[PDB]
């Protein structure tokens, strides 16, 4: 899909896990 | 951990005489990665030591605790040559000299290298596994026409032994999959042999926790969140846990996709087992779009989440 980039920059860490859980 | 590199004059001829001994099945112990290193670097630098030293792949296995001992020889044309006089080595020069030199070729070094590659994609899975997927592989990149792999390599046992010297060794993984991913798209079949097999191994052993959190996940404009479910108390812990694996994950960076392969550190609870809670939202949701999640069987205990979270998906 699309999101599929989301899980995927979540893991690779080019998307901090804060945006998405918080605190 | 002292990796020793082996410096001559003859470096193809000793390479070969390397991977000759690897394909023997003869254990070259504590010398082993360090024989698997020569030959990456006598393939990818040839054998410039000044080169790989400033290179990123020295870098890392630098910065992960590994130190390089050279052997400088020279006159050296035989492997044997350049093993230390020291007695713990004498079984391995016994196997040794056991040993039919199969005249050093071109690009046997990279049909090497190559080959292994091949037993990445499913190497977290086993050898039967890995095995397999390596010859429908060979097949594969056979039929291209692109390279053709001795018969004799394809034997259970060469395979088995090839196999066996990936597990143990972490280098040869590191280098073949760095390179894998960091080398260009030039024109050397090996490199995209082994571009191709990296490709394939990409998320190993990784592809239901990354499933199950992609659709755990809820993009909405105001940035992209959480699912409710997920927020219950119920769950606050495997969320809890979840996030901190995940974390531990993300920070092998680039390399987070084969983290599991590589055997990184953090890995530890990124295991859809250990998140019930999680995984029957995950289903609900998939089963909610029609595909599914491969790999993931809910028990009962949380079936009702599983409906709780499909119908939800559903009213959306």
């Amino acid at each position: 899909s699309y999101m599929q980039q989301v899980s995927e920059g979540l893991m690779t860490g080019k998307v901090p896990i804060d945006q998405v859980f918080g605190a | 951990k002292k990796v020793i590199l082996f410096d001559t004059n003859h470096q193809v001829s000793i390479c070969n005489q390397i991977i000759d001994a690897i394909n023997s099945g003869i254990d070259l112990g504590d010398l082993l990665e360090g024989g698997l290193l020569t030959l990456c670097v006598e393939h990818y630098y040839n054998s410039d030591k000044d080169k790989f030293n400033t290179s990123p792949i020295a870098k890392y296995l630098r910065d992960a605790g590994y130190e390089f001992d050279v052997i400088k020889n020279a006159d050296a044309t035989r492997f044997l040559d350049v093993i230390p006089n020291e007695p713990h080595y004498s079984p391995l020069i016994l196997a040794l000299k056991t040993l039919e030199s199969t005249e050093s070729q071109r690009g046997r070094i990279g049909l090497f290298l190559s080959f292994c590659s091949l037993f990445l994609p499913k190497l977290v899975v086993g050898d039967r596994a890995s095995i397999e997927k390596a010859l429908r592989q060979v097949t594969v990149h056979q039929e291209q026409g692109i390279v053709t792999y001795p018969n004799h390599w394809l034997t259970t046992g060469h395979m088995k032994v090839i196999f066996g010297i990936l597990r143990s060794s972490f280098i040869l993984k590191f280098v073949l999959i760095h390179q894998g991913v960091n080398l260009v798209t030039g024109h050397d079949a090996y490199d995209s042999i082994i571009s191709n097999s990296v490709g394939q191994t990409r998320f190993s052993g990784l592809l239901i926790v990354k499933t199950v959190l992609e659709f755990i996940l809820q993009k909405t404009d105001s940035g992209v969140t959480l699912h409710p479910l997920v927020r219950t108390s119920k769950v606050k812990n495997e969320v809890a846990s979840f996030k901190q694996a995940l974390s531990n994950l993300a920070r092998h960076g680039e390399y987070a996709p084969f983290a599991r392969v590589l055997n990184l550190s953090g890995i530890n609870n990124l295991e859809h087992g250990l998140y019930p809670q999680l995984s029957a939202i995950a289903l609900g949701v998939a089963t909610a779009h029609g595909s599914t999640l491969a790999g993931v069987n809910v028990g009962e205990q949380y079936q009702q989440l599983r409906e709780a979270a499909h119908d939800a998906e559903v009213k959306l």
